[PDB]
């Protein structure tokens, strides 16, 4: 009715998604391996005739932890951890060349 | 004057045997004074 | 559901399986010949939300 | 691959009943007994062993199966829901009703005793075989059944469901009412 | 060798992102129950 | 003719009364997996029209699935599930639910006004000489 | 014809039924607790029916030993539709009254 | 049309409550070793499913059982343990049962402000004419 | 006529606040050996019922004592223990006490709502055709 | 005919908990 | 139809079919 | 109101009468000769319409 | 849905096979 | 020439989040 | 001329309506330290005017971005990082964002009761003399 | 006679806020040793009358103090203790405090709704025939 | 009348 | 249920011999 | 009056 | 304000640059 | 005019010389 | 209330009432 209820209703379901996003971190604390996602906020102003008074907010990931996680010690021969930065390339399961 | 009277509330619904009431107020219930 | 209540429970889940995995190992540390077992986690599938396709 | 004495064991319940809903085994070993019910629903089993023996119930709702091997030996009730039956054996001991409703069953034993009630709902079945004896409700709808043999027995109702009978058993006792 | 490289997610930096997160969207939340309740009240206008 | 806000302030009725039952069926089935994965429900919306070839009234052109993708869940134990033990669930969003819910039933409730109001200015013109 | 069962229509009628659909949910709501008691349903049809019957409700959840067939998220529900309807009927039939009389009077 | 989202809301809050006594029979019998009817209780879940037949009321189709395998646990001295000597415990995930205990009380909630909400659309579809 | 609804509701409300009575005599009794009649108390439920045969109101016919037995503690040293040392205590249970706490309450509020809905109907009849 | 009982805690009971007088459950069935 | 696995209320006769679920 | 309350009560009641039978083994570690007395719960459904 | 004759009751039987 | 979309909160929010299809829009 | 209030009271309904989007802006952009196109977002405030020489409308006459400095938080692994390791957020302030909110609000309704009761006085000099 | 109401809930209003502001002395006065009157405190309490003989007001007759014993307690330190030691404190129980807060302000708060709904039944009855 | 139910009098 | 007599007071004694 | 009465004057 | 032309729609661009 | 007033227009910035070039 | 022609007077609040 006065498009301040979506502008605010746009504003609490990107705060859910980022939310979840933050929870998909805490789910894989455990995960070997894994770098965290980051999340951020980003203001998109509708540009057009008016008052410059509504901008909009959505999430993204602008991009990932790529510090060196927690080494665990296995004793274990086939066993591998990258020191400092670099990565391991592998293959999935439709042949396309990925790193991890 | 046919009143009845007492202390209204906690002190007149716990049992006779508490013995909170004065007597003298207990006994303005049945019509008296 | 709401999507942020079943990730998390993924993680309870999954560290639910991990904690039973290690009860076991410690329940046969007197066993001769057994052979420890560690649970191993990865991540699971990411889905473009903002995007149709 | 197939069922071992280990891998059974990780499907009983405290009763003794077999639960492979949704497992992947092919065959189970010959000789095989059930202390109560068994369920292979959802299966990839296409054959049951012989001399199977069940101390309950079979389901096999919605599963692959298309053979049962004559001696098998149910105690409870047989319930072969979508399935892949095409064919009932002769000698089956079943202890309770038969339900083959949604299956490619074609042809059933001649002087077939059912026990219970009988399900041939929505089967290509052409014909009833001589002799039937059914102590339960009979269901009938959607099949492709329209002449009943010379002589049959159900000690129930008889359901007509939607198809239409038109040589009607000449020697017939009902002990119930007949529903279009 | 001989060793396996875990996460690096920082719980504490989670969790006070998820504070951040509750806030911000409760507030958000009563902007959009204030917004009906405005338009509700500016609604007698064609009340005659 | 003689009762044009009528047929607009109607049809707006009708329009938004529809909204609100696709509203409260994308609520009622947020948690229907149902079977398969394309058979699986998704929330619908309604689209509103106007031909502007005086009043321009609202029509309603039929219901539209949403193109968001749906919510996939990990959950190798209900028997619905696929391979890899995900059960696809409907892409409904409770807080555009609720949005959709206040915006609905004040657009609604705003055209009574009108629609309320222009039978008075109908009701007052037959009292034009009198 | 110009009498009053055609002037009324079918609105004469419904006003009551509705007041009686509100007795059988106001009893079933009272009756919820008391162990036996069968939800009784009325059916709308019947008493359209007897205008130009108190059925049983088959529950959709068993009972915990009470036997009671009671849901008081149907009854409220149903008892809140009718509440709605009741009021338009008679919203309904009081203006073929406001209508009659003003063709009689014509002011 | 206002009254056909009572339908569809209270066909959600009916559904909504079947998972509700689904989830409190799986947290009364997590531990329940035994059973009548000679089945070591399983996990059961309710199906919601759309019934589509604008307007579409969700339906419980029946109520479906875990596929999980049962947890075996060695009880060799129990009167129900067999030869090796396990006895098995049935499957119940105590934190989906939380997690569903969650989501069906926040589902049935939301249902009863549609409801609301329909009502004052119609009592103000009422008050025109007045 | 909705002033049978008065009576039904009515009587509802008298039904639930006597169970509740009845539950606070119990809490306060759960631990009481000894009574003024000399006999132990035992846990009380109110007796609902129906004359079913329109308006069917519900009517307490009568309090009905719980038939377990007497909870025995062994408690040797008391004056009132028996030749083998044991008192007995009332069979009241808390949490079954709880949930009547919880119904009676629920149970009285939503009777409340049916006899103030049920007052907006008669007050609307009033208006007819004035 | 009347039908009665105890509501509440003591009737939501399966039968093997019985708590409910044997009489009482009579009741519960029909009464004239 | 729809769910294949729905389980039936009625107590176990393993003489009568249940008609309680949707037995298409 | 809803009846997963008495489901839940009538599940919370056993606990603690299971706890009673376990209570009773704690308290007769040195009673001589004592049998255990073991403890299980048994899953009962309501069968009937619905 | 409606029906022209009571609902049975609910049977919780400690043991099925005597009912 | 119509003037047609999907009214409420999938069209007051932008387009980056792509919730109406390209159809409709 | 009361109509003239018309004009005034729209004039301030509109401005308020137009600092309510302002402040639902700033509440959903108080955690954002990336923009649409390069500059980091910056508290809005709709400036007001009366441009007195009757009546004087109110007529907003742009938006000001808010002058305090952006708070600077330390987050070197971030992406956005300076030669310091500070990523700078907007300046919003909630106190006084959820002020704007309540004052903005009451300010719209009040001035809707004026436009409503200077409608009445209108009316009422319509049937002046009959 | 509906103003004779008036003078009965009125008169309730005055008596429940008597017994109120006797609630309030004996909370700020439980543990008060010392009086400006060389009288210990002891909890005080308000006398209600009925003179029942069509309204019947309710009028306080007088406060009376409470006839439980003083508590006592060993402070022989104490600068008012006695031989023995002790020294007196009021007799004022927490738990009847609370109860008479609950009663007295509910008891209050429904007065309020027979005074306001006696109110409307006297408009209506100057409404009459007209 | 419910079969055994308690009085209201003293006993 | 009205009647001409007004209702006696409940008695809740210690022992409902001394009553 | 009441017996019990309390005074509001100064004792 | 009226004008003859119909007002324009508005952006809300993700990216300014892309534009 | 008010002096710092926000445009209502994309904010003409530096890559791709369209902008930087044209007033 | 009872309504009377002399204004009443105030209370008073003594710590001690001898210095009254």
């Amino acid at each position: 009715m006065d498009r301040a209820l979506f502008l605010a209703m746009s504003g609490a379901k990107q705060n859910m998604q980022a939310l979840q996003l933050r929870a998909n971190n805490l789910a894989n604390v455990s995960t070997t391996g894994f770098r965290a996602d980051l999340a951020q906020a980003r203001s998109m102003q509708a540009y057009g005739e008016g008052h410059p008074s509504r901008v909009f907010s959505m999430t993204e990931r602008p991009g990932h932890n790529f510090a060196q996680g927690s080494v665990i010690t296995t004793g274990r021969d086939l066993d591998v951890t990258i020191e400092g930065s670099g990565w391991i390339s592998v293959l999935d399961h439709t042949g396309k060349e990925g790193l991890t | 004057g046919n009143m009845v009277a007492g202390i209204p509330g906690a002190l007149s619904n716990q049992p006779p045997a508490d013995a909170s009431i004065p007597q003298d107020v207990a006994q303005m219930k049945d019509g008296s004074v | 559901m709401h999507p942020a209540l079943w990730v998390s429970k993924t993680g309870l889940d999954a560290q639910q399986t991990n904690i039973a995995t290690i009860s076991n190992n410690l329940a046969n540390a007197s066993t001769v010949g057994y052979k420890k077992s560690r649970a191993v986690f990865e991540d699971l599938f990411y889905q473009n939300i903002n995007q149709p396709g | 691959y197939e069922l071992d004495y280990y891998s059974k064991f990780g499907h009983t319940d405290n009763y003794g009943n077999l639960d492979l809903r949704n497992k992947p085994y092919t065959q189970l070993p010959s000789g095989f007994v059930v202390k109560g019910n068994l369920n292979i629903s959802q299966t990839p089993i296409k054959k049951l062993p012989k001399g199977l023996d069940v101390g309950g119930s079979l389901e096999a709702t919605n599963s692959a199966l298309k053979t049962i091997r004559s001696g098998t030996k149910i105690k409870g009730y047989a319930n072969l829901l979508g399935s892949k039956i095409e064919s009932w054996p002769r000698g089956i001991k079943l202890g309770g009703y038969l339900n083959l409703t949604d299956t490619p069953l074609k042809t059933l034993p001649a002087k077939l005793r059912v026990k219970g009630d009988l399900s041939v709902i929505r089967t290509p079945i052409s014909a009833l075989p001589e002799g039937l004896v059914v102590d339960g409700n009979l269901y009938i709808g959607g099949s492709a059944l329209q002449v009943f043999p010379d002589t049959m027995t159900v000690k129930g109702n008889i359901f007509l469901g939607g198809n239409k009978i038109t040589k009607w058993p000449s020697n017939l006792t009902l002990g119930g009412a007949v529903a279009p | 060798t001989g060793a396996i490289e875990g996460s690096n997610v920082n719980a504490v930096g989670e969790m006070t992102a998820l504070i951040d997160l509750q806030r911000q969207f409760e507030m958000q939340v009563k902007m959009m129950s204030t917004a009906e309740e405005m338009d509700k009240s500016s609604d007698s206008l064609l009340r005659m | 003719s003689l009762f044009n806000v009528f047929n607009v302030t109607g049809s707006a009725m009708s329009a938004e009364s529809v909204r609100l039952n696709t509203t409260s069926s994308n609520l009622a089935n947020a948690d229907s997996v149902s079977s398969s994965a394309k058979d699986t429900y998704k929330a619908r919306h309604a689209v509103f029209g106007a031909e502007l070839s005086d009043t321009v009234p609202v029509k309603v052109m039929g219901i539209v699935e949403s193109d968001k993708p749906l919510s996939a869940e990990y959950n190798p134990d209900h028997p619905l599930a696929n391979e890899e033990g995900y059960i696809y669930k409907p892409n409904v969003n409770v807080m555009e639910e609720m949005a959709n819910m206040i915006s609905a039933s004040r657009a609604y409730q705003t055209n009574v006004q009108v629609a309320d109001s222009s039978k008075q200015m109908l009701l007052r013109t037959l009292q034009m000489g009198q | 014809a110009i009498s009053f069962d055609n002037a009324l229509g079918i609105h004469q009628h419904t006003v009551g039924v509705r007041e009686r659909n509100a007795e059988v949910i106001s009893t079933n709501i009272a009756q919820a607790n008391t162990p036996g008691y069968k939800a009784r349903g009325l059916d709308f049809a019947k008493e359209l029916q007897a205008a130009t019957d108190k059925l049983y409700r088959l529950p959709t959840q068993p009972d915990t030993g009470d036997g009671n067939t009671v849901d008081l998220d149907l009854e409220r529900n149903l008892f809140m539709q009718n509440q709605i309807r009741h009021q338009a009927s008679l919203d309904f039939l009081g203006s073929k009254f406001k209508n009659l009389t003003k063709a009689i009077k014509g002011e």
